């Protein structure tokens, strides 16, 4: 079972700055990551595909780099409705798994 | 048309489809296998090609008993294909040097 | 039946037979050396088909003298029991091709 | 001269330009992707030998979907090239034994 | 004997020939380069055996420009060999197949 | 992304020593580093290509060696024109990377 790493848990950021959100994986997965958004009481939400590909109606400040362990979520000019929990997840090898989660904090 | 060609477009045909369902059918049986990375379609086709062409590159593999049955499916078919392939035109430059052999 | 369908049978029953011969005897051959993997019958089972076919996972495979011995032996089983059955569809497609060609 | 040697020529001629473009294209298709190792022409020249001849050694193959497309055409140029020189050989071994047996 | 068969026997020697120039070569080769494996004979002499067949294990492989110039001349001879050995079985099942047709 | 950790970052030493700077590949990259040289207020060097071959133009006193994730550039009998920073570049996985340097200083 592969396990996805998020550090740190909670990230505290000033409105309009740079932001990056951190996962490693115990095994080298190539870039099959992804993440997702998860709002309070509402679901997860695909951000990110395979490490960096967009999803259309997907602000285009998130983007997400990395490959083999190492993957980051990146977003531009942080606002107010970035405010929610974020997690990483794994489709490398059976089976999927995910991330403990990252708490994103203006 | 002659036999031998009609008898390697068939191995096209059935090739095509046996890496199709090949792909289909490597997911659901590595699927439920931990550690089994032949688990979603796209990547699967490309193994069902790889293996059927047996250019093997060890970046993928089946780990269950029912994904190596498949995998030897793919495997034949690949060979059986390719080397039908080479029969029909062992045939046709038979047939031709018979020809320009005034024969 | 004619003389390269029956080759081609044969080569068939031979084949399953190395491949059998081949699981137990790797196995035989290479436990006994440190670091070794292909130490139990069902996945030196599936070694040796790989090996037949050449499809060359690199999941597996000998270290031992004898084990590579009985490798060599698995590939050339594998390599001209397929090339034999390749000889055997240009024959068939030849003949036909006389027939269809009124000679 | 006859045809199979003229067509096996052509196979060769063809290869040779198959694994340069093939190398070229793999690098360009490659590069961009991250954690891709195909992304230098000398060794991308390699791997396509590799990939031609199947012999798969496993240390270096495409991750992006053109990569794969091109290596696909690798395999095929590769496969049906060695393929048709078999032929060749048959066609040749074919002919010389009519005359030999006074045919 | 027949011609066929005279170059298989042929094509046998030059292998075995091809298969031990091939691990002196390569070991001379690799031999020099950090990071290279190929570089004992006896193992060498097994790298060059799956080369030839193709089967591609993939445990080890050459790294540098004289090795992999060498790999190619092993590959190839392994690919000719098998391959002329595949139109010999069907020179030779071509021939009683007239004879058994009474032609 | 492969990381290369180039440490110490300073290097001291005394004029005619032999000196060696340091790179570390995050993983395996066989011998596809390179290395750099480059001076006060001028542009980057190429000194040794592929680990170890030498390139011409270049002062037969610089080495390279190392294969893997180690690799050392070596310099005979350092002198005054050899002051400035030095710099290690992989190509063996994209996109190619750099160290973050070693100042020499004698
Ligand atoms: C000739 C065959 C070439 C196969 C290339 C596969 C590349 C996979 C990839 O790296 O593609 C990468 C790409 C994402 O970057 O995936 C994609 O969306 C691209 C879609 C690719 C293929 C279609 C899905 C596989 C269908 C197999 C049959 C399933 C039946 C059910
Ligand atoms: C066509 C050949 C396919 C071979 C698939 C092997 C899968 C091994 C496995 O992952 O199988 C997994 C499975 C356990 O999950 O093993 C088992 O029990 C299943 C038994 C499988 C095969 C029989 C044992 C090998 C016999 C070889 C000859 C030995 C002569 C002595
Ligand atoms: C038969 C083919 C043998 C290929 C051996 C490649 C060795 C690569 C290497 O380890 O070579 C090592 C060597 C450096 O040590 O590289 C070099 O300079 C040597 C140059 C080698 C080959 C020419 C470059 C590739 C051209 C491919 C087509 C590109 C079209 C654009
Ligand atoms: C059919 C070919 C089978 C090759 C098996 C090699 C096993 C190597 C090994 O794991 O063998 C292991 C064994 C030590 O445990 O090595 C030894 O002493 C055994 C000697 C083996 C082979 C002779 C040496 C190679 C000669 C190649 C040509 C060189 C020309 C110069
Ligand atoms: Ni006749």
């Amino acid at each position: 079972d592969i396990l996805l790493t998020q550090s740190p848990a909670i990230l505290s950021v000033s409105p309009g700055e740079r932001v990056s959100f951190s996962c490693r994986a115990s095994q080298s997965i190539g870039t099959d990551i992804h993440w997702y958004q998860q709002r309070t009481n509402g679901s997860p939400r695909l951000l990110i595909k395979y490490a960096s590909e967009s999803i259309s109606g997907i602000p285009s400040r998130f983007s997400g780099s990395g490959s083999g362990t190492d993957f980051t979520l990146s977003i531009n000019s942080v606002e107010s409705e970035d405010i929610a929990n974020y997690y990483c997840q794994q489709s490398n090898r059976w089976p999927f798994t995910f991330g403990s989660g990252t708490k994103l904090e203006i | 048309s002659a036999l031998h060609w009609r008898a390697a477009g068939a191995a096209t045909v059935l090739l095509v489809i046996v890496l199709l369902a090949g792909s289909y059918l490597a997911v659901l049986a590595e699927r439920g296998a931990p550690g089994a990375q032949l688990i979603t379609y796209p990547r699967a086709l490309w193994w069902s090609v790889e293996t059927a062409t047996t250019v093997g590159y060890g970046d993928l593999y089946p780990v269950t008993l029912w994904g190596r049955c498949v995998a030897v499916v793919v495997m034949v078919a690949g060979i059986t294909s390719f080397g039908l392939v080479t029969a029909a035109l062992a045939t046709w430059f038979v047939g031709r040097e018979q020809e320009r052999r005034g024969h």
